[PDB]
């Protein structure tokens, strides 16, 4: 004998919205049900009433906005039109003995939220105290997961904690101030062998997702070696200032405990191949020193390339930084912006654009960032991301999500730039593009099979003849959208007759074509036909039936 | 149109004390006797301790009381437990099938001093590759509520970056629970060594510090 | 009549500069107050050099001096810009022999790289670093539509253009 | 029976001078004595005869400056006066006969000089080959003593070769063109023990004293003069550029035969203080490796001041110097140079090299652009152009041909810039790869017929896997090579794994494929087996 | 006053050839025979070949053919050896007791060809301390004396900095020997790395190199 609320999320203003109280044990044709809600920080508040019969009572301020309905033996439907911010409240319903709702047996209680901001998925995040400071001999110990940067109520965290017992105590949510979004913690005390004992926490989102479940395991400890310090040396100019035919690079990783160690090279952040560079351990006393080197030509070096030294160390990432030195470095602020691209608008229908700002220097104070429309309607909210970066700059990222119809009707969107430092605003502006329409040619080829290349085969797609260029070009394999990351693909560029083109390259496996070995290439483009997007498959298999 | 006054909205006494709640209406209830009492605490549905407003609910102890008539009705609760601190409501049904829930009153329960005990938490790399960093210190199973949190970051007294999540008052032990959130960003937090949380507590002679250092763990 | 005295000469300045307007003639009469016009009101200023500190917007217009005289001075322009490069120049209408000194100027002393003159549509100077051209004499085809090309900060900008007429010394 | 002179001596202008002819087995008064001179590289010259009642005769350029006197029995006295450097001679007598000086006796004669310089000791320096350029058994081995910077002539050079017979042999003298003294080098070969034997030359130098002797004591072997290779590393500018606050400079001695080292640092060209920097040695086999630390402020590296890494190890020098560098634009110029195409190198056979020189300012003077290579071999002559911009600009362009041979075996090719508004020179290079090498694979497909475009095709062509990344694409039709404007090609890429692929896209016609259907997408790169260049056509048909 | 001719002033035949010397008198010799004939190697004192114009001396061989009368004389030289690579004079004693030497006339062998042994020696430690280093390059016991030494400091040629040494031709086996001294600064000589000697001789069909390394001895 229970009752239970559901349908409670976040809509926005002037939708309707219908809840669902689910009873169990009793029968409706014997009892009533009570609608009461509950702001947060405020008191009860009765809504209504159906008795058996289905008549409705409401009280005074409800004005028609409210609607109760029997839909099966079991559920109580109420729907509510008319929603503004004064709504957002948990509600409960309740089993009454008469008109009256003095009860004892209520639900839980389901939460409503109507509000304009984005729907956020929770990061989730460990919260394991440092091992020096936890003692050897403590029987029990407290741990947490952290789940923040949520939008909007709730979360809910459940916890694994093996075969061990476990008191869960979740705090309720803190507002943060700069977003707007949520954040909960989730504490964890557990007993016994908890040093070894390997731990989870189940984070879900409802609004974001009705299965959106988040397991973040770990393990309670933050002890892990005396810490290593990286430093990279270089060659030296000559005694006439200039440079050698090749530069060598020496990365040191100075003095730290024995262990499994790898270091990447990074030009621009890329991975380059292993072969080009060597590296070198060794052992002294109970100390390990490592070096590695990195040999690259003058013409590299002088192309004001930037190199990182990435060190992997038992699970912890150390890194460092070089580029070309300079006795001055003058650098200004660049702005770029986007239009949507066709995959966002037509498949994901969710198009966004986005105003990067790079090279900015880290003066005083938050730089100015505008949407605006030259129509005068209103933009979206957008989001905002400020990030330093390896070379010493910070790059400031703002994206903007627009209307799909807006954007097809032509619409001209406006990046402001302003900051105290600089001279005069700088301006970008965005717009679908005003020339007339040609639908893309798409083929799909494979490479043949030669020595050399037996478990590992490049695939490779031709799209062209369409105009505008702007397009989107991903593979499909085995009803899975494969990563962009997989591919390669090359910029549009203008054909000699009419129309451009893009070169599409993907690596694949033989574990993949052993799978599925039909490969689509799809293109998404706002000339396409008829839902604006084109695909081809290819079988690379392409069997040798000579003269047919 | 009609009101439902329900007096004092807050109310303090210790363990083995009793509180007196009013509700006064505008117009009398149904019958002159349909109002109920219910408790409340966070998070959770309201709990019906009296029932046409003198009658104990199925469960209710039976130090809950409710009395009065017509407009005046009254609710005592004499031998005061550490379980009793909540939010107390009176319900009136009236003619017309009109339910008006009372203004609330909050009870406070004074019972013995608990010192909180302090954890501070790292923020886990996981976050050190989102941009963000969040330092918790947690303050465990103190009474009373009133406690002051300090942020030093590199022995500096941090303000306007830092927020506080406070649980209700327990079921069992009834105590509390807090947690001081310390946000900073990536360079804000790597161009700094320690990290202090300082807490304040009457029942600590002394603000007591849970540090660390920064890659030093 | 008195005349008025720009310094720096320069008729175009960015926001936040600074100038002051000097004013003075014959001293026929001697020199006790002066009157200051901004777009044809009078300004509360009586000494005989007006400061105009941090530029506004509003700052731009017609400026005007007058003395204890019965007739004006004449309708000197000032307009104010915010940009990142202004073509500087010395006058904007010139009389053949007196000196002409040009300067493509960046906000706030930074240091404007490649710069390039255009006269007309040709180049007609680059240098490496900003430079400054003078002209001490103007041929009566100097007259021309002027604009230059700089790089400041590694990134290029270009000037608004401003027009300078040359015209012959008898009549 | 002999003859034999002396006094022969190193006198000034002016100087009067006595020889003596001193005889042996004969009586004077029997035999006369003639006088005969020889200048050096020259042929020889009667001076003069005594008989034996006394009587001197001489020739007719001698005019009295010559005289003859018999003193004793056995010796004959020449007094020769008022003598010029023309009398700088070896001087001979003789037993005549008769009157004629046609006679088998003469001395060996004595050497008369006449210079003005100072007189200098010898330096003697031993002369021994490469140990390892030595063989194992060599059976007979030549070693020597170089004794140079004397003058005048002569020296002396005897052997100590301890056990062994040998064989010495003396080179005659070389004046030296700077300085104008003499140098000898004196050779011994020896044979059996010689690799334990310590062997000893003896230089004496009568001009300088009559008792100056060196005996120079050396083995032919030891071991290899090891020369410990230096080199300067340095500090990082971090990822902005900027400096950091001080500045470590690591001198590295890496791989040497272990003995005695010391490093010293120099600040244009002064020893700074010992602890200013920290030096340590480790071994590893038996190569040593010693490295040195030296700590600078961000001042000092930034005032453009030379630093000086000295090594001295053995007693012996070994350098390398540095000093703050170049950032390759010193007014705002920029400088590019190519290496040369694919195709020029591997199918015209005839590469070259471009450097480009933008935003020079068009002022008068010249550039003087300078071509070289490392090795110092000659380069050619190149075509020096000059153009001004549109946009007020100058620039130079210069196209090197370079040598196929040379450009595939790794040398280095340098341009170098000099403007007389530029405060130093500047200066480009450009090498082959020094990563590793991988031939490209080359796929071409020909796209299937679509709907509407009955009279064009597009071929494509995926190049694919090579290292490294220079490499040219041709389209070829009927054997001949069509225009670059026909096809397009990316740049190349980085692969998944190694390498670097390109695509190239062609449209093509009806006439062109009913004149012949068969395109060749052919690929040159520098991996590429064996003529550096792979291919592959392709058909618009079925197989049918 | 009165001169003595000598032609020529080179002759050149090879082994088993004849060579003829001339020397013709301004004026007739004292009792139209008194003229000598003279061999003179390198620092040797000259040997009498012939007296009174025919007549051979003690120790000359046969081969030594003197003839002539009044001014003109000849020496014939028949059955040539390689020994008989000499500078020859011609003596002639007049009236007034006069005794005039002839020019000379060098007389040049060709005898078998010998290829050169090639050495290179690097200079040693007590010459780099001076601030001068002088590279050495042998060729021992070849034939004939025409032969081209070039060297190569990192890979350049150098012209003007060496200097080179001949002997006169053996007694033994009339071969000859050379030295090429090059000759550099201290800071031209630790600014390059290889050194090398090249060797063109006719016997030789290509010229050996023989190079050093600095150091690696
Ligand atoms: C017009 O031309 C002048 C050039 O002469 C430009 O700048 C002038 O700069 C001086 C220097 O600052 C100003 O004089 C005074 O500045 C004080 C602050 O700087 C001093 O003090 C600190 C320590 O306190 C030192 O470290 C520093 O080195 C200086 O010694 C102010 O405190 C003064 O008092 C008043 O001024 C401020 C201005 O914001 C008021 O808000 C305050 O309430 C206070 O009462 C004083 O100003 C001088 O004033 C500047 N001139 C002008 C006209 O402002 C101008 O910038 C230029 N105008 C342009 C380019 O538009
Ligand atoms: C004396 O007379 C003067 C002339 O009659 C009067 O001067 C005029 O003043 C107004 C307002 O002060 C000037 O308008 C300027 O400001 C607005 C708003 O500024 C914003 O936009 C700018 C775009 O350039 C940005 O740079 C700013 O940071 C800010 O975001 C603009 O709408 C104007 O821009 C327009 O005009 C300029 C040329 O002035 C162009 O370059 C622009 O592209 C655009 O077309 C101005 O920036 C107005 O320009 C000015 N008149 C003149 C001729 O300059 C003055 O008010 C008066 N004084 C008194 C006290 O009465
Ligand atoms: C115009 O430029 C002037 C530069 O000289 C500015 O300065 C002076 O400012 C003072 C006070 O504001 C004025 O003084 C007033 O007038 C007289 C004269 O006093 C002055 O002279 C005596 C010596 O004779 C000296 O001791 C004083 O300190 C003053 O400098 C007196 O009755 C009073 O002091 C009175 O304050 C000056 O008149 C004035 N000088 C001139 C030449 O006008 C002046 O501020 C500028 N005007 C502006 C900005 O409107
Ligand atoms: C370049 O710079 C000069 C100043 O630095 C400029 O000034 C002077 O300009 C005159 C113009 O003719 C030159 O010629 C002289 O003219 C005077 C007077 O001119 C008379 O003739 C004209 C023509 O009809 C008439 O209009 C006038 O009213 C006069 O009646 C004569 O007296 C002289 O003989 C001489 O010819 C000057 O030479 C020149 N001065 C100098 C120092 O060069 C000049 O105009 C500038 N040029 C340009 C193209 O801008
Ligand atoms: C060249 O362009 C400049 C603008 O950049 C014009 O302004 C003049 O610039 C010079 C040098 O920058 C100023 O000279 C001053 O010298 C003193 C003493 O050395 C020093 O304290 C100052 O800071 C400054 O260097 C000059 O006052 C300034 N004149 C004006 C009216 O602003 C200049 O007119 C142009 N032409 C020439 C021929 O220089
Ligand atoms: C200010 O300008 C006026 C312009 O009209 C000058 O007027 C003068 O008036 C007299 C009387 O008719 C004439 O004779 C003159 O020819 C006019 N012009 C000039 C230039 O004087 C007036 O004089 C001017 N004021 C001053 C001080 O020059
Ligand atoms: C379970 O919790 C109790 C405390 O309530 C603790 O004492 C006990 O050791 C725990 N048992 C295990 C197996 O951790
Ligand atoms: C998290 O763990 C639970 C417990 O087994 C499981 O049902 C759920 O699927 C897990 N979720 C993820 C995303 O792994
Ligand atoms: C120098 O060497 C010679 C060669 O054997 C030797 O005879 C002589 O005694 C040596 N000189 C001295 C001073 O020993
Ligand atoms: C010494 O004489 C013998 C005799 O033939 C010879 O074999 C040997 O090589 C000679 N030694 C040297 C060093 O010449």
């Amino acid at each position: 004998q229970s009752l239970e609320e559901s349908g409670g999320r976040l809509v926005t203003p002037g939708t309707p919205l219908t809840l669902t109280c689910t009873v169990s044990g009793f029968s409706l044709s014997t009892y009533n049900i009570h609608w009461v809600r509950q702001a947060p920080g405020k008191g009860l508040e009765w809504i209504g009433v159906i008795d058996t019969g289905g008549g409705t009572y409401f009280a005074s301020w409800a004005k028609g906005r409210f609607a109760i309905s029997k839909t099966s033996s079991t559920t109580v439907d109420l729907k509510m039109t008319s929603l503004t911010a004064a709504d957002t409240a948990t509600y409960f319903c309740a089993k009454g003995f008469d008109y009256s709702a003095s009860t004892n047996l209520w639900g839980p209680g389901t939460l409503v939220t109507i509000s304009s901001a984005s729907t956020q998925s929770p990061s989730v995040f460990p919260l394991t105290r440092c091992c020096k400071n936890i003692p050897s001999n403590a029987t029990s110990v407290t741990l947490g997961c952290l789940a923040t940067g949520y939008f909007p109520e709730p979360v809910m965290v459940t916890w694994d904690t093996g075969s061990l017992n476990g008191t869960t105590m979740t705090l309720p949510a803190t507002t943060l101030t700069l977003s707007g979004h949520y954040a909960t913690i989730s504490l964890l005390t557990v007993s016994g062998a908890w040093a070894k004992q390997m731990f989870t926490c189940r984070v879900a989102h409802t609004p974001s997702s009705t299965d959106w479940v988040d397991n973040k395991t770990f393990s309670v400890c933050s002890r892990d070696f005396t810490p290593p310090t990286v430093k990279i040396l270089q060659s030296s100019c000559d005694g006439g200032g200039h440079f050698p035919p090749t530069i060598q690079l020496l990365c040191l990783v100075s003095g730290y405990t024995p262990g499994t160690i790898n270091i990447t090279w990074l030009e621009d952040g890329q991975v380059m191949d292993v072969d080009l560079s060597t590296a070198s351990t060794t052992q002294e006393g109970e100390l390990a020193s490592t070096q590695s080197e990195l040999t690259l030509s003058q013409k590299h070096w002088l192309s004001d390339r930037t190199y990182t030294c990435q060190v992997t160390y038992q699970g912890h990432t150390f890194e460092d930084s070089t580029k070309k030195c300079a006795d001055s470095n003058p650098r200004g602020v660049s702005a770029y912006l986007s239009r949507p691209s066709p995959f966002d608008l037509f498949i994901r229908k969710s198009p966004t654009i986005t105003c990067l700002v790079v090279d900015l220097a880290p003066s005083k104070g938050t730089v100015n960032l505008t949407w605006s429309r030259a129509s005068g309607k209103p933009v979206n909210h957008s989001t905002r991301k400020e990030e330093k970066q390896r070379n010493g700059t910070l790059t400031v990222t703002s994206t903007l999500p627009v209307g799909t119809r807006d954007w097809i009707e032509g619409e001209t969107y406006q990046c402001r730039v302003t900051h105290p430092h600089l001279p005069r605003a700088l301006m970008r502006s965005t717009t679908k593009t005003s020339g007339p329409r040609a639908a893309p040619e798409v083929y799909a080829f494979a490479t043949p099979e030669w020595p050399g290349s037996r478990d590992k085969r490049t695939l490779a797609c031709l799209i062209q003849n369409f105009m505008p260029e702007d397009i989107s070009v991903q593979w499909l394999h085995n009803e899975v959208q494969l990563p962009d990351a997989r591919h390669s693909t090359t910029q549009p560029r203008k054909t000699k007759g009419s129309g451009f083109f893009v070169f599409s390259r993907l690596e694949v496996t033989r574990a993949e074509w052993e799978q599925k070995d039909e490969f689509i290439c799809r293109a998404v483009h706002e000339a396409a036909s008829p839902s604006q997007t084109v695909q081809r498959a290819v079988s690379s298999v392409n069997p040798g039936k000579h003269h047919h | 149109e009609l009101d439902m006054t329900q007096t004092p909205s807050s109310v303090s006494a210790p363990v083995g004390g009793s509180v007196t709640i009013n509700c006064q209406s505008s117009q009398s209830v149904y019958g002159n006797n349909y109002l109920a009492w219910y408790q409340q605490k966070a998070g959770q549905p309201p709990k019906l301790l009296i029932y046409r407003a003198s009658t104990l609910a199925s469960g209710a102890p039976s130090r809950f009381k409710g009395s009065g008539s017509g407009t005046q009705f009254t609710l005592t609760i004499s031998d005061l437990e550490s379980d009793d601190a909540a939010t107390y409501y009176c319900l009136g049904y009236y003619n017309g099938v009109i339910n008006v829930f009372g203004g609330g009153t909050n009870v406070e329960i004074k019972r013995t001093v608990g010192a909180p005990s302090v954890f501070i938490f790292p923020p886990s790399d996981e976050q050190l590759k989102s941009g963000t960093a969040s330092v918790v210190c947690l303050l465990n199973n103190f009474y009373p509520r009133e406690a002051k949190v300090q942020w030093k970051v590199d022995n500096a007294l941090q303000s306007g970056n830092s927020q506080e999540s406070v649980t209700e008052q327990d079921s069992k032990d009834s105590t509390y629970s807090l947690s001081s959130t310390l946000t900073l960003s990536k360079a804000d937090y790597e161009k700094h060594k320690v990290y202090a949380c300082e807490v304040t507590h009457q029942g600590l002679s002394s603000p007591v510090t849970k540090s660390f250092n920064r890659g030093e763990c | 009549k008195p005349k008025v005295s720009l310094n720096p000469p320069w008729n175009r300045i960015f926001k936040g500069e600074n100038v002051t307007l000097t004013c003075n003639g014959n001293n026929f009469f001697e020199v006790s107050s002066t009157k200051w016009f901004h777009n044809g009101s009078l300004s509360e200023e009586t000494n005989s050099s007006l400061n105009i500190v941090n530029a506004k917007f509003e700052d731009s217009g017609e400026y005007k001096c007058q003395h204890q005289q019965v007739n004006e001075s004449e309708p000197v322009y000032l307009e104010v810009f915010s940009d990142w490069l202004l073509l500087q120049a010395s006058a904007e209408v010139v009389m053949e022999g007196q000196p002409l000194f040009l300067r493509c100027h960046g906000w706030r002393n930074w240091d404007v790289y490649k710069v390039i003159y255009y006269k007309d549509g040709e180049a007609l100077k680059y240098w490496y670093e900003n430079h400054n051209i003078s002209i001490t004499n103007a041929t009566v085809e100097d007259s021309g539509t002027y604009y230059c090309t700089g790089k400041v900060w590694q990134l290029d900008y270009e000037s608004e253009p401003l027009n300078i007429t040359v015209i012959k010394a008898p009549r």
